[PDB]
C-alpha cells in the first residue's frame, strides 16, 4: 500500500537490532513483518516478500553459501533472528509465513483453543425441544435464532454471527433462559464481558428488558447475571502492569460467560482472555461477521467466520433437525467439522426487512459495487438518499441538510423544554466521518457546525465562554465515579442553576454533572465510524473525504449503513464508494492454515 | 575567571566511587569477587568507610 | 484584650495606566507571502530602514534577507515588488515617496499624550461619529475610563510644498490574493480592525505638536 | 521611619501596609508619587509580586515590577545548551527525560504527553541508567557490561514488542512484556531520538574551524526542535546569537581550530545577558531597583535592602588592572555609585522616606547589622534631633532614645496579636485578624460514630483486605480516601546491591521456582538477562546465597508438601454470607510460603484463612513457613470454635468501618506476646511485665534508624501526631480484645 | 543615551566612519586569541607563559584575552592619553607592574587591525579628532541641532566634557545639574586655580543676582587644606557624595 | 507530613477532574475535617459541586495571580490557619506550611510552567538534602521555650 511503502521508525530501528549484522534480506524481512504488524496483519507469506519486492535478486547477490540460500527458508533459517519454534527467538517461521514471536504464541492459543478444546456437551434433547419450543413462539417455519440457541447450548464454544436490527439480543435472553431451565438443580454463574464500557452498560440495560420479560422462578431470578464487566476489568487488567491477576493460575470461577461485541475483540486480549478460562466454561461469542476490524493488529472474528459460508455437516444437519424439530440445510464438504459446527449465520433481520433498502445496501456492501448502485438507484426504497459532494455549494446543501436533520433537536432547544426529550431527539440524527482533520474530518465538521450556528440565529455562542448552552460533548475515558463510559453523549443546557451537562443514563434517569468534573469533553456533532460502534441511530448520514484514504474501505461503509435504524444520508464520491467496496482490509493470518488441518 | 561553586559534592564523590569500582571489582574473578564481596557489599559501604 | 483591622473608607488610586491605541481595543507573488505579525515587523524594519532618495540595491535585500533569516528566492521579486511601491504615488497631487528629502522626513515619531478627564466611551463615540463617516456600522468599543498618558508611534511624517501629511503601513492582509482589495474593502478593513481611532488621536497629536511648534498655526 | 523585620516577605508584607496607611493617612496622595527602591531586586520581586498580588478587591492597588527580564523559552534554551553538551554528557535516563519534558522536541518526534507518562515507567521498569552506546561505556575508559544503556534498553523494548517474556532470552535480553501492540510504536519514536543523539555525540566532538560552524546550530535546530507559534522568537534569538558570535569571531579572521565548550560557555554567557528593566510607568506603583530614577522627585520614598554585606555592594577588582593602582576623578566605581544613590534618594524624597532592612534572622533569631549608611544615618539623626520627653537628659541617653523611637520592631509573624493593637503600628491584614484574634474553633478529633449496616454478602478478600490494615481499609474503603505518594525517581547507576522490592521479587519468583524443583540456573540466566543482577561475579554470589536461603526454606517447605487444589467456600455466619475461594487446598490442612520474617499480619492472614478454612469441614492443622525459621502454626479446632472466632472477626470488621478500628498487629502483637503466658493460658500482671511490654511497644512503633517502624506511616499520622498513653492504652486493650487467638493457638 | 549621542555626533559632524567599531570587545578578545601565542616567546610576557603553556584546551586563553579586551574597552572608554603613549611605544611613569604586558599588546593589537582590512578608527582616537575638528572650525557644520539638554548626573559620564566644551562653541548645551548643596563643597588643585574659582558667581535665572560660590570667601582658603580636600559641614555629603565631589569639580 | 499535604494540595488544584485526589487532599491535617465531613462531602453530589467550582478558581486564581495568592485565598476561605492556631501543637505546622509556601512561590516565579512547580516539590521532597534556605525555622520567638 501507500502507507506500507512508508517506512515507520519503529519498522526501520526493529529491522536494524535484530538483524544488525546479518544478510539485508534479513534486515528487509524484519522490516516488512514490522510494518505488517504495525498496519494489522497477524502472518506475512514468503511468496509476497518474494514476488512483490524489488530488492529480492539484490539480497540473492548479498547470500553465499554452499547452495547459495535460494530459498527464503533457508536464508531465514540460517541467521539466528528466525527459528522453527524451538529457540527462542523473535520471529517465527513454521508453515512458509513468518510471524513474530507473540503473535506465533497468540495464534497457536487460539488454533489450539478453537481446534482442540471445544468438545461436544451431551444433553438431553427432548428436553431441550421442549424448552426451545416453549420459549420461541414460531415454529412454523425455519428460525436461525432458535438454530443458533441450540448450537449454543450444545456445544461449549460457539461464535454467534449476526447484524444489528436481528434480535441478537432476545436470543441471547432465550438462550440463557433455556439454559437455566435444562440445568435445575446444577448452578450457574453466568458471566458477560464487552470490549467497552458503553456496551457492557448496552448490554446490561438489554438484558434486564429482555430477561425480566420472560417467567422464571424465585431460585431462576436468582441466577439472573447481574453485570455486564469490561474485558480489561474481567481478567484484571492494570495501568501500569500489563500482570493479570487471573492470568494463568487461578481460572476466572465461572460457568457460562457470554462476550458480546467480538468483531473490536483483538489477537492479544483474544489470548488472554482464552488463558484465563477453565476445562469447564462455555464461551458464547457475539459480533458481526462483516463488522470494522479490531482497534490493535488481529482479526479474529472474521477468520473465525470465514467458514460459515461453507455450511454445517452432514451429522450435525441432522443433530439439528432432531434438535429444532425443522428442515436444517447441511453444508457441502468437511474441512474442520468443529469450527464449522461452532458457527452459525443470522440472516432474518426482523426489524428491517426486503422492503427497506438497508439491509438490502447491506447484503450489496458485501457483494460488488454494482448492486449497492442498483439499490441506491431505482426508487431509493423511501430510506437511502444520495447526494453527491465535491465542491463548495455542495457543502452548503450538506449542511442545509444537516438543519434539517438537526432540526427537531434544535426546536426543542430553542423551547426551553425538559433535557431528557433534547437528548431523545439528538440521539435520533447522527453525522459519520471518517477522518478527524482537515475540511473532511472531526474538527472540521465540528467547528464548521460552529461557525453556521453562529451565522443563522439558532445557537447563540460566545467565543471565550467555551461552554455555550446546546453543545454535545462527549467523553473519551472511562469515569466509573461519575457513571459514563466512552463513547457516551452529553447536552450542555441552563435548567436555570447555571450550565449543567445533562447525560442520559441506561438505568432510565437523567445525570446533571458540571462542565468543571468532566474529565474529557470533545465536540460530538459529527463522530468518527470506529467510535460509534455499538450505538444505534434512527437517521444516519456517512461523510466521506474526496482523498484516497486506506480508512475508508468496505468494512467502515457496512458499519455506516448498518449504524442507520430507519434513515441513512450520503456524501461522497461515485468513484470513492466504487474503490471503498472492492478494496476489503484484508488480514493476512495463520489461521486459515491450522484450521485447515 | 568564571567558575561555578557547587555546595554539594557527595553525587560527583559518588560517581567517582561508582566509576573506581567499576573499572576495579567488574574484571575480576570469582575468587577474588568473594573477598571483595567479604569486605563490602558494594561502593555505597566503602564510600561510607 | 481586643483587637479590630482597620477598614479602608477611600480607594487608593484612580485608574491611571499609561495605554496606547492597541490598550482601547507565478510561484512567488506577494499574496502568497506568509502572514503573520513577525513578517508585518520585518517588512516595517525594512521601509524604516530603507532610505527613499537612494535606489534599492538588489543586494542590499539580499544582506537584509539574510539577516532576518527568510529565504533567498524571494529576493528578486521582493526588490522588484519595493520599487513598484516605491515609484507609485500616494496624495491628491500625485507625489511618490522618492521626492522626501531626508530633512522633510520623520519616521517613528512617539508621542506621550496627555489627558486628565475621565475617558468615557460612551461620550466619546457619538463625537466620533458626529463627524467621521466611516463609523456607519461599527458598533463601540469598551474601555474603563483611563486618566494620565496614550502612548503613540507613528510611522512617517512628512512634508511637501509647505503641507504636512501623516503616514502609516499596515501589512497582516491575509484575506486577499486577487485585486479585490478595492476602497470599499479597504474600508470594511478600516471599519473591522478599528483604525479610526488611532487616526484621530495621530491627527490630534499632529496638531497640537504643530500648534507647541509653530507659531501662528492653522490646520 | 527605620523598620526592622524578620523575613524578607514579612519585610513587603509590613511595607505593603505602611503604604496603604500613608495612602489613607494623605488624601492627596496619587499612587504615581509613591517609590520602592531594593538593593537586590533578584531576590525580593518574588516576594513583592506575592504580597500584592495576594490583596482582595478592596485592598488592592496596581504594581508594577521593574525586574531582569526573563526568557522567552526557558525549557527550550536550557535543553539547546544541555544539546551542546551532548559529547560531554553521561546520558543519564534523567537527563534525557529532561530533554524530553520539552514539549518542542517531544512534539519534534510525535512524542505525546500521555507517551511521555508511559515512556517514563517503560525506562524506569527496563533497566536504563546510563550510557546511549556500548562505545560510550568503552570511551569513558570504563569495561563494557553490555547491560544497563539505552542500546541494551532499546533491544529489550523491541524483543518485548517481538517475543513475549515467558519465553525466554535470545541474545542474553530478556524481553519487556509492556510494550507489546502499538503503543510500542512510541518506543520507535524514542530509538529515533537516541539515534540522532549518536549523530551529535560524534560530530561535535571533532574541533572545527569558525567557518564550519555555521550550519549546526540550524540543522540541530532542524532536527531536534519542531517550530511552534509560541518558540519561534527563541529559535531565531539562538540563530541570531550564534550567527552574531560567528561574525564577530570571523570580523577577526581567525584560522585555527575552536572547540566546542567555548562557543557552548559563550552563547551560554549570552542568553543569559538579560538587563533589569529600567521602564517606569506612571500609572502603577513602580517597584524598582535605585538606579533609573536617581534624581526623580517622588513623595513617598522607600528603600528594601538596606542591610550590611547587600547594600552597598563591593565589587572585587579585577587584579591587574591599572585604573585600580591609580585613582582619577572620572573613575567608575561601585561602591561611590551606591553610597551617591543612597545620598540621592534621601534628597530625593520630598514628603515620606521608609526605610526596611533586615535586623533579625529568621533562622536562629540572631542579630543582623543594618549597612554603613544607615548606621552613619540614624547616628546624624541622634545626634542632630532630640525628643520633647528628655528635654535635658543626656546626649547619648537622647541619642539612643530617637533611635528606638524611629525604629519599629515588627513582629516575626504575620499572625502576632501585637500587630492589631490601635495606636500607631496596625494592619490592614483582615485575613490574619480573627488568626490573631485566637477565637476559632480547635481541630476537632477524626474518630467519629459513622452509620453502618452490614451487608448480607461480604467477601473474603475484603476481610483479608481490613485484617491486613485496619486503618488504611478504614480510610480507602469507607470514606475512599487512599493517600497516594508520588514513586520514587530512577536511580543514577546499576543495581549493585538488592534490597527492598526488587530483592523481594526475587526471592519470590525462587522460592516459587524452587518449590517446584525448577532449575535455579535458567531463572539465573533469566533475570541476568534483564539485567536485575548485579554485573559479573557479584550478581553470581547473590544468586547463589539466594539460592542457599531459598533450598534451606525449601527443604523444610516440601518436606510436607502434597499437592492440592482451590476449593470454594460459602459460609453463613451471624446472618452474613461469605463466599470466596482458597488455593491450594491440601488434605494434610494449609500450606503457605512466602519469603519474609515472623511478623503478625502474615499470623493474623494465616489465622483467618485457618478459621474460614476449618468452619466447612477440613480437619487439620495450617501452616505457614518464613525465613529464619519462622513458622505459624495452628492446630484444627471444630466448627463451634471457629464459627465464634469468624463471628468475632466478622463483629471487628462491622466495629472497623463505623469506628477506625485500632488494632496495631505488629505493635500489639509484641505488647501482648510480652504480657502472654502460653503455659498457664493467663495474661500477667506484674510491673516487670508491664515494664518491658512497654519498651516493646515503643520499640514496634518508632523503629530504630535503620528498620522504618510502624509509627511511620501516612495512615497513623492522620489519627495522631504524637502517640499519647491514652491511645495507646486503646490500642493495647483492641489487641488483648483481638489479636489474643493468634497467641492462644500458637504452636 | 550619552554613548550613543556621542556617537551620533561623531557620524553627523565626521563623515566617513563605520556604522560598527573595529575595537569591538568581542572583536578585541577574537584578536588578542590569536595574538597572545605569537607573544609568548617575548620576554615581557613570561607572566603569562607560566599562565598559558602548562596546560590548555584553549580555555584560559579565551578567558585571558577576554579580560584583556574588557580593560581595552575600559582604556579606550576612560584612559585615551594611556593608548595614545602605548600606541608609540613609551611607557607610563608611574604605573603598576602589569604595564609590561599590556602596552606590546595593543602595540600588536594596533599593527595587527591596522594590517588586516579593518578601519584603523576606534573610540579614543575619533574623541580627539572630534575635539580638533570642532576647535579649528570656524564655520558651523551642518546637521547640528538648535539647543541640547542634559537632564540628571549619569546623562553625561565624566569623560566627554571635552566634546561638550567643544559642541558648546556652536551649539547652546543645558546641564540641567542635580546637586544636593548649593555653595561649592568639591575639591581644590591649586591656590592659583582657588582664586580662578571665586572670580567666578553664579547669577539668578530669574532674578539676575549673582551668588558667591562660598558661605565666606574671606575664609575659604581655611576650608581647603594643603593636600587639596576641602573639610565638609556636613558628614553624609562628606562620606557619600565622592562622585558628586569629583563631577563638581 | 506538611510537605506532603501541600504536595497533595497541589495535585488537587492542577487537576481537579478526577475526584481521588482531591478527595485524598481534602481529609488531610491541614484542612482538619472529620470522618462524618468526608461521608457527608461523598454522599451530597451539591458540596462536591460546590468544592470542585471553589477549587477550579483556586486554579484560576494560580494561573494568573500565582502561587502565595492562591495559598492566601484557600487559608482564607477555609480559614485553615484560624484552626491551626486554635489548635495545641499547630503552630509549628503552620509555620512550616508558611515556609513551604515562601519555597514554593520563589521557585515558581523563576518556572515557567505549572505541572513543573508540581514536579519540583515531589523532587524536592524525595531529595531530602540540607540546604540553608530549606531548613525549619523558629516556631514562635514571643513565646518561651526551652531551648536543647
Amino acid at each position: 500500500a501507500v502507507e506500507h511503502k512508508q517506512l515507520r521508525p519503529l519498522d526501520v530501528q526493529f529491522a536494524l537490532t535484530v538483524a544488525g549484522d546479518e544478510h539485508p534480506a534479513v534486515t528487509l524481512a524484519a522490516a516488512l513483518l514490522s510494518h505488517d504488524a504495525g498496519e494489522g496483519h497477524v502472518c506475512l507469506p514468503l511468496s509476497r516478500l518474494e514476488n512483490n519486492e524489488a530488492s529480492h535478486p539484490l539480497l540473492a547477490t548479498c547470500v553465499s553459501e554452499i547452495g547459495e540460500l535460494q530459498n527464503w527458508e533457508e536464508c531465514l533459517l540460517a541467521s539466528q533472528a528466525v527459528s522453527r519454534g524451538d529457540e527462542p527467538t523473535p520471529m517465527i517461521l513454521c508453515g512458509d509465513r513468518l510471524y513474530l514471536n507473540r503473535m506465533w504464541c497468540n495464534e497457536r492459543t487460539v488454533a489450539r483453543f478453537f481446534n482442540e478444546v471445544n468438545h461436544a456437551i451431551e444433553v438431553d434433547e427432548a428436553l431441550l425441544a421442549q424448552t426451545l419450543d416453549k420459549l420461541f413462539p414460531v415454529s412454523d417455519e425455519i428460525n436461525w435464532q432458535k438454530v443458533a440457541a441450540a448450537v449454543a447450548l450444545t456445544r461449549r464454544i460457539s461464535v454467534i454471527s449476526g447484524g444489528p436490527g436481528t434480535g441478537k439480543t432476545t436470543t441471547v435472553a432465550k438462550l440463557l433462559a433455556a439454559l437455566i431451565q435444562m440445568a435445575d438443580g446444577e448452578r450457574c454463574r453466568i458471566r458477560l464481558a464487552a470490549p467497552t464500557g458503553k456496551a457492557a452498560a448496552r448490554l446490561t440495560e438489554s438484558l434486564g428488558k429482555a430477561l425480566r420479560q420472560l417467567p422464571l422462578t424465585d431460585e431462576q431470578k436468582k441466577r439472573i447475571p447481574e453485570d455486564a464487566s469490561t474485558l480489561h476489568r474481567l481478567l484484571g487488567a492494570q495501568p501500569g502492569s500489563q500482570r493479570l491477576r487471573h492470568h494463568a493460575g487461578n481460572p476466572l470461577h465461572l460457568d457460562v460467560l457470554v462476550v458480546d461485541e467480538a468483531s473490536m475483540i483483538d489477537l492479544p486480549m483474544m489470548s488472554r482472555l482464552i488463558d484465563a478460562l477453565p476445562d469447564h466454561a462455555r464461551v458464547i461469542f457475539l459480533g458481526d461477521r462483516d463488522q470494522l476490524a479490531s482497534v490493535e493488529a488481529g482479526a479474529v472474528l472474521g477468520d473465525i467466520c470465514a467458514y460459515a459460508n461453507a455450511g454445517f455437516t452432514a451429522e450435525r444437519a441432522r443433530q439439528l433437525s432432531r434438535l429444532t424439530g425443522t428442515h436444517v440445510p447441511a453444508g457441502t464438504g468437511t474441512e474442520a467439522a468443529s469450527l464449522r459446527d461452532s458457527l452459525c449465520l443470522l440472516q432474518k433481520s426482523y426489524r428491517f426487512g426486503s422492503d427497506s433498502g438497508i439491509g438490502q445496501l447491506a447484503a450489496a456492501i458485501n457483494r460488488g459495487d454494482k448492486t449497492a448502485v442498483k439499490t441506491v438507484f431505482q426508487q431509493d426504497f423511501t430510506d437511502i438518499e444520495k447526494r453527491l459532494l465535491q465542491s463548495g455549494e455542495d457543502y452548503i446543501a450538506m449542511l442545509e441538510e444537516a438543519l434539517a436533520g438537526y432540526g427537531r433537536y434544535l426546536d426543542l432547544l430553542q423551547a426551553r423544554a425538559e433535557p431528557d426529550l433534547i437528548i431523545q431527539a439528538f440521539n435520533e440524527y447522527q453525522l459519520l466521518c471518517a477522518l478527524r482533520e482537515g475540511p473532511f474530518g472531526v474538527a472540521g465538521l465540528n467547528e464548521r457546525i460552529e461557525q453556521f450556528m453562529q451565522q443563522k440565529r439558532k445557537i447563540h455562542r460566545h467565543p471565550h465562554s467555551r461552554w455555550y448552552e446546546g453543545r454535545p460533548v462527549m467523553i473519551a475515558r472511562n469515569d466509573s465515579a461519575l457513571g459514563l463510559f466512552n463513547g457516551d453523549i452529553g447536552i450542555a443546557l441552563d435548567r436555570g442553576q447555571g450550565t449543567r451537562v445533562w447525560f442520559a443514563m441506561p438505568d432510565g434517569n437523567i445525570k446533571s454533572v458540571q462542565p468543571s468534573r468532566l474529565p474529557e469533553h470533545e465536540t460530538t456533532w459529527a463522530m468518527t465510524v470506529h467510535k460509534s460502534q455499538g450505538s444505534e441511530f434512527d437517521h444516519a448520514a456517512l461523510i466521506l473525504p474526496s482523498q484516497r484514504t486506506p480508512v475508508v474501505t468496505r468494512e467502515l461503509v457496512y458499519t455506516a449503513v448498518t449504524r442507520a435504524r430507519r434513515r441513512l444520508s450520503l456524501y461522497a464520491d461515485e468513484r470513492i464508494l466504487s474503490a471503498a467496496i472492492a478494496t476489503r482490509t484484508e488480514r493476512r493470518s495463520g489461521l486459515a492454515a491450522l484450521f485447515s488441518s | 575567571f568564571e567558575q561555578q561553586l557547587i555546595e554539594d559534592e557527595s553525587l560527583l564523590r559518588y560517581q567517582a566511587c561508582a566509576d573506581f569500582w567499576r573499572r576495579h571489582c567488574y574484571p575480576l574473578p570469582r575468587e577474588i569477587a568473594q573477598v571483595v564481596f567479604e569486605t563490602w557489599k558494594g561502593p555505597q559501604a566503602l564510600l561510607r568507610d | 484584650a481586643e483587637l479590630n483591622a482597620k477598614t479602608l473608607q477611600r480607594l487608593p488610586g484612580d485608574n491611571w495606566r499609561v495605554t496606547s491605541y492597541s490598550g482601547l481595543q507565478p510561484t512567488l507573488t506577494p499574496h502568497q507571502f506568509p502572514r503573520g505579525a513577525s513578517p508585518g515587523t520585518f517588512l516595517h524594519s525594512l521601509f524604516e530602514d530603507l532610505d527613499f532618495t537612494q535606489p534599492v540595491d538588489p543586494n542590499w535585500v539580499r544582506e537584509k534577507l539574510e539577516l532576518g533569516g527568510f529565504e533567498s528566492q524571494w529576493e528578486p521579486v521582493l526588490t522588484e515588488w519595493i520599487t513598484a511601491v516605491l515609484q507609485a504615488p500616494l496624495n491628491e497631487t500625485g507625489v511618490s515617496l522618492s521626492q522626501l528629502s531626508a530633512r522633510n522626513k520623520q519616521v517613528e515619531m512617539e508621542f506621550y499624550l496627555p489627558i486628565s478627564e475621565p475617558l468615557i466611551a460612551s461620550q466619546l463615540d457619538t463625537l466620533i461619529r458626529q463627524f467621521d463617516p466611516l463609523s456607519a456600522g461599527c458598533p463601540p468599543l469598551e474601555f474603563m475610563q483611563v486618566r494620565g498618558m496614550l502612548k503613540g508611534f507613528i510611522d512617517l511624517v512628512f512634508r511637501h510644498e509647505g503641507r504636512y501629511y501623516l503616514l502609516a503601513y499596515k501589512s497582516n492582509w491575509l484575506g486577499e490574493d486577487s485585486s479585490a482589495y478595492t476602497q470599499q474593502a479597504m474600508a470594511a478593513a478600516m471599519q473591522a480592525h478599528r483604525y479610526d481611532l488611532q487616526y484621530q488621536l495621530y491627527t490630534l497629536a499632529l496638531h497640537r505638536y504643530l500648534r507647541h511648534r509653530i507659531a501662528d498655526y492653522d490646520y | 521611619t527605620f523598620h526592622v523585620c524578620h523575613s524578607p516577605q514579612r519585610e513587603v508584607e509590613v511595607l505593603h501596609d505602611r503604604l496603604l496607611a500613608m495612602l489613607e493617612e494623605d488624601p492627596t496622595l496619587t499612587p504615581r508619587d509613591i517609590i520602592v527602591m531594593v538593593a537586590d531586586i533578584d531576590s525580593y520581586s518574588p516576594f513583592i509580586q506575592a504580597v500584592f498580588g495576594s490583596a482582595p478587591a478592596d485592598r488592592y492597588l496596581p504594581y508594577a515590577i521593574s525586574d531582569r527580564r526573563a526568557r522567552q523559552s526557558h525549557p527550550v534554551l536550557e535543553a539547546f545548551i544541555s544539546l551542546l553538551s551532548l559529547p560531554d554528557s553521561r546520558f543519564v535516563s534523567e537527563d534525557v527525560l529532561a530533554l524530553l519534558d520539552v514539549p518542542v522536541l517531544a512534539a519534534r518526534f510525535d512524542i505525546t504527553e500521555e507517551g511521555l507518562r508511559y515512556l517514563r515507567q517503560w525506562v524506569n521498569e527496563s533497566g536504563i541508567r546510563w550510557g546511549i552506546d556500548d562505545d560510550n561505556v568503552r570511551e569513558l575508559e570504563l569495561p563494557a557490561t553490555g547491560q544497563h544503556t539505552w542500546r541494551f534498553g532499546l533491544t529489550r523494548m523491541l524483543l518485548g514488542y517481538a517475543m513475549e517474556s515467558a519465553q525466554g532470552e535470545w541474545q542474553s535480553v530478556l524481553p519487556y512484556d509492556e510494550s507489546s501492540g502499538l503503543i510500542a510504536e512510541l518506543v520507535g519514536h524514542l530509538a529515533s531520538l537516541l539515534m540522532q543523539l549518536n549523530i551529535w555525540r560524534r560530530g561535535l566532538a571533532q574541533e572545527r574551524p569558525l567557518e564550519e560552524w555555521l550550519p549546526v546550530c540550524r540543522d540541530m535546530l532542524n532536527a531536534f526542535f519542531l517550530p511552534d507559534a509560541e518558540t519561534e522568537a527563541a529559535m531565531t534569538l539562538i540563530e541570531q546569537q550564534w550567527q552574531a558570535i560567528i561574525a564577530e569571531g570571523l570580523g577577526a579572521q581567525y584560522g585555527d581550530a575552536v572547540p566546542l565548550s567555548l562557543l557552548r560557555d559563550e552563547l551560554a554567557q549570552r542568553l543569559d545577558q538579560e538587563r533589569i528593566s529600567q521602564r517606569f510607568l506612571a500609572g502603577p506603583v513602580n517597584i524598582c531597583t535605585l538606579m533609573p530614577m536617581r534624581s526623580i522627585p517622588f513623595k513617598v520614598v522607600c528603600l528594601l535592602g538596606m542591610n550590611d554585606g547587600v547594600y552597598p555592594r563591593q565589587l572585587a577588582p579585577l587584579g591587574f588592572d591599572l585604573m585600580s593602582q591609580k585613582p582619577k576623578r572620572g573613575d567608575r566605581s561601585r561602591r561611590d555609585d551606591d553610597r551617591y544613590l543612597f545620598l540621592e534618594a534621601l534628597i530625593s524624597a520630598q514628603q515620606k522616606l521608609y526605610i526596611s532592612y533586615i535586623g533579625r534572622s529568621i533562622q536562629d533569631n540572631s542579630e543582623r547589622f543594618p549597612s554603613v549608611l544607615v548606621q552613619e544615618l540614624i547616628d546624624y539623626i541622634g545626634q542632630s534631633h532630640y525628643l520633647p520627653g528628655d528635654e535635658a537628659l543626656n546626649c547619648d541617653e537622647s541619642e539612643a532614645r530617637v533611635k528606638a523611637h524611629l525604629t519599629c520592631l515588627h513582629t516575626r509573624m504575620p499572625f502576632d496579636p501585637q500587630n492589631y493593637q490601635p495606636g500607631e503600628r496596625q494592619s490592614y491584614a483582615r485575613e490574619w485578624l480573627p488568626a490573631a484574634s485566637q477565637a476559632g474553633k480547635a481541630h476537632s478529633e477524626f474518630v467519629q460514630p459513622l452509620p453502618f449496616t452490614l451487608p448480607e454478602t461480604v467477601p473474603l478478600e475484603t476481610l483479608q483486605r481490613f485484617w491486613a490494615h485496619p486503618v488504611r481499609a478504614f480510610f480507602q474503603m469507607r470514606l475512599q480516601v487512599n493517600f497516594r505518594t508520588e514513586d520514587s525517581e530512577i536511580p543514577d547507576t546499576e543495581p549493585f546491591i538488592l534490597e527492598g522490592l526488587s530483592r523481594y521479587q526475587i526471592n519470590q519468583q525462587l522460592l516459587n521456582a524452587l518449590v517446584e524443583q525448577d532449575d535455579a540456573e535458567r531463572l539465573f540466566r533469566r533475570f541476568r538477562a534483564a539485567g536485575d543482577l548485579p554485573y559479573g561475579a557479584f550478581g553470581e554470589i547473590f544468586w547463589e546465597t539466594q539460592c542457599q536461603e531459598m533450598q534451606q526454606l525449601a527443604d523444610r517447605v516440601i518436606a510436607c508438601r502434597q499437592p492440592g487444589q482451590s476449593m470454594e467456600i460459602d459460609l453463613a455466619c451471624n446472618g452474613v454470607q461469605i463466599t470466596g475461594w482458597l488455593p491450594q487446598v491440601q488434605p494434610d490442612g494449609l500450606l503457605r510460603w512466602r519469603p519474609s520474617l515472623l511478623s503478625v499480619a502474615q499470623g493474623m492472614q494465616l489465622w483467618l484463612e485457618h478459621l474460614v478454612y476449618c468452619a466447612s469441614g477440613g480437619n487439620g492443622e495450617s501452616r505457614l513457613f518464613l525465613r529464619k525459621d519462622g513458622e505459624w502454626r495452628f492446630p484444627p479446632l471444630a466448627a463451634e470454635q471457629a464459627l465464634h472466632y469468624l463471628s468475632q472477626l466478622i463483629e471487628g470488621y462491622r466495629e472497623g468501618m463505623s469506628a477506625p478500628l485500632l488494632v496495631l498487629p505488629e505493635s500489639g502483637g509484641a505488647w501482648l506476646k510480652t504480657c502472654y503466658d502460653a503455659q498457664n493460658d493467663a495474661m500477667l500482671d506484674d510491673d516487670s511485665t508491664l515494664q518491658k511490654a512497654r519498651t516493646k511497644f515503643l520499640q514496634a512503633y518508632e523503629g530504630n534508624m535503620m528498620v522504618r517502624g510502624e509509627g511511620d506511616d501516612i495512615w497513623y499520622q492522620r489519627l495522631w501526631r504524637q502517640l499519647t498513653p491514652e491511645t495507646m492504652e486503646a490500642i493495647v486493650e483492641q489487641s488483648q480484645r483481638f489479636l489474643l487467638p493468634l497467641f492462644r493457638f500458637n504452636q | 543615551l550619552p554613548a550613543s549621542f556621542i556617537w551620533d555626533m561623531f557620524v553627523r559632524v565626521l563623515p566617513e566612519i563605520p556604522k560598527e567599531s573595529a575595537f569591538n570587545k568581542q572583536s578585541m578578545s577574537w584578536k588578542l586569541m590569536t595574538l597572545l601565542p605569537q607573544l609568548l616567546e617575548r620576554e615581557d610576557f613570561t607572566l603569562l607563559r607560566h599562565y598559558l603553556t602548562d596546560d590548555s584546551d584553549k580555555r584560559k586563553l579565551f578567558q585571558l584575552s577576554s579580560k584583556a579586551a574588557d580593560l581595552f574597552d575600559q582604556y579606550l572608554v576612560y584612559r585615551p592619553d594611556w593608548l595614545a603613549q602605548w600606541e608609540t611605544g613609551h611607557l607610563v611613569e608611574g604605573l603598576g607592574e602589569a604595564q609590561a604586558w599590556q602596552a606590546p599588546l595593543w602595540k600588536a593589537l594596533v599593527e595587527y587591525t591596522h594590517q588586516l582590512g579593518q578601519p584603523r578608527w576606534h573610540r579614543a582616537n575619533l574623541y580627539q579628532r572630534f575635539i580638533e575638528t570642532l576647535e579649528s572650525a570656524t564655520t558651523c557644520p551642518p546637521g547640528l541641532p538648535s539647543r541640547v539638554f542634559i537632564c540628571g548626573i549619569s546623562a553625561l559620564p565624566p569623560v566627554y566634557l571635552q566634546a561638550l566644551q567643544a559642541l558648546g562653541k556652536h551649539i547652546e548645551i543645558h546641564l540641567l545639574f542635580t546637586n544636593p548643596c548649593r555653595y561649592y563643597w568639591g575639591d581644590i588643585k591649586d591656590p592659583a586655580y582657588l582664586a580662578k574659582l571665586l572670580t567666578r558667581q553664579r547669577r539668578h535665572s530669574f532674578e539676575d543676582r549673582e551668588l558667591p560660590l562660598f558661605r565666606d570667601s574671606e575664609n575659604a582658603g581655611q576650608l581647603f587644606n594643603s593636600d587639596g580636600e576641602q573639610d565638609v559641614g556636613n558628614p553624609l555629603l562628606a562620606s557619600w557624595g565622592k562622585l558628586g565631589r569629583d563631577y563638581i569639580y | 507530613l506538611e510537605a506532603q499535604e501541600m504536595l497533595w494540595l497541589l495535585q488537587a488544584v492542577m487537576t481537579p477532574e478526577r475526584e481521588n485526589t482531591l478527595r485524598s487532599a481534602l481529609a488531610t491535617s491541614m484542612m482538619g475535617l472529620n470522618a462524618l465531613d468526608i461521608e457527608t462531602l461523598n454522599n451530597d453530589e451539591h458540596a462536591w459541586d460546590v468544592v470542585v467550582e471553589e477549587f477550579d478558581g483556586y486554579r484560576q486564581i494560580w494561573r494568573k495571580r500565582g502561587v502565595m495568592p492562591m495559598l492566601r485565598a484557600l487559608m482564607s476561605a477555609r480559614n485553615i490557619a484560624e484552626n491551626l492556631l486554635a489548635t495545641a501543637g499547630g503552630e509549628r505546622r503552620l509555620t512550616d506550611i508558611l515556609h513551604i509556601s515562601e519555597l514554593l512561590q520563589e521557585a515558581g516565579t523563576q518556572l515557567e510552567s505549572e505541572h513543573a512547580l508540581v514536579r519540583w516539590l515531589s523532587q524536592h521532597i524525595l531529595e531530602p538534602d540540607s540546604n540553608a534556605s530549606s531548613q525549619q525555622m523558629r516556631l514562635e520567638s514571643d513565646k518561651h521555650l526551652v531551648q536543647i
